């Protein structure tokens, strides 16, 4: 017998957004070969497998920096961590490659499914 | 708000 | 030139409450009277006017246990922590008046709306 | 997907 207020998903993330443009209890870096991105453990799980696995693990769980594999595009990471915690893909034919294998990697099913779509299209 |  | 994803902050939410269910990354306890809840510090910041207060305060953002006033119901407190991982609100005859002024309390502009809405309605 |  619940009622619903529609917009609340969208304001919790706009809120967790807004506290990773002011750093506000980041609990993890995440490197990207020369780059790091700061972010919140629990946004990373609910968005990515690879996240949900490395952060359920008993150990890595408390580490406060986690390494990417070094084929990683600092800036296709980039890319889907704006999209996490906002719902928006900077998707663009000079980064969808990057995107995709980012994507792939981080088990991001739904943006894999775009990319694949919008790459099909183009040949 | 609504009735889901 | 952004893509989005209609369903990606649902979705994100739905993992934020699983992990509340299964007790993961929790990094605070909310002490209402005789009963505690667990929660995550960045969802009651995003819920909250009162927890984004108390939580950017320099002191306060490093507690583990946090004790609201001894007025506050905690069937009240429940029905809003639910809320505010799932969009849902379990809103009774029985239950309007503690929710109402634990939501005013919280300070959650959208619920107070509606419970007011609600009360307007009936007398 | 959409365009916002
Ligand atoms: N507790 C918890 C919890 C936190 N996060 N999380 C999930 N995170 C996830 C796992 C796999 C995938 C994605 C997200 C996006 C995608 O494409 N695959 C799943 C579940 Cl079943 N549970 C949880
Ligand atoms: N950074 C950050 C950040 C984290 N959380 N948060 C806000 N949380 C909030 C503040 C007030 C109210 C509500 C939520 C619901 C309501 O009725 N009032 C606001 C802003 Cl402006 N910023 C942030
Ligand atoms: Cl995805
Ligand atoms: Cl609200």
């Amino acid at each position: 017998s619940c009622i619903q207020f529609t917009r609340h998903a969208s304001d919790v993330l706009l809120n967790l957004n807004r506290l990773r443009s002011r750093d506000i209890l980041t609990d993890v870096v995440i490197v990207v070969s020369r780059e790091q991105f700061r972010a919140h453990k629990t946004v990373l799980m609910a968005c990515s497998g690879l996240f949900y696995s490395i952060f359920t693990d008993q150990l890595k769980c408390n580490l406060s920096v986690i390494n990417l594999d070094p084929e990683i595009n600092p800036e296709g990471f980039c890319i889907l961590l704006d999209f996490m915690y906002t719902s928006r893909l900077n998707l663009r034919e000079g980064n969808i490659m990057a995107v995709m294998a980012t994507a792939m990697y981080l088990q991001m099913e739904h943006v894999v499914d775009t990319c694949r779509k919008f790459i099909k299209a183009s040949e | 708000w609504v009735i889901p």
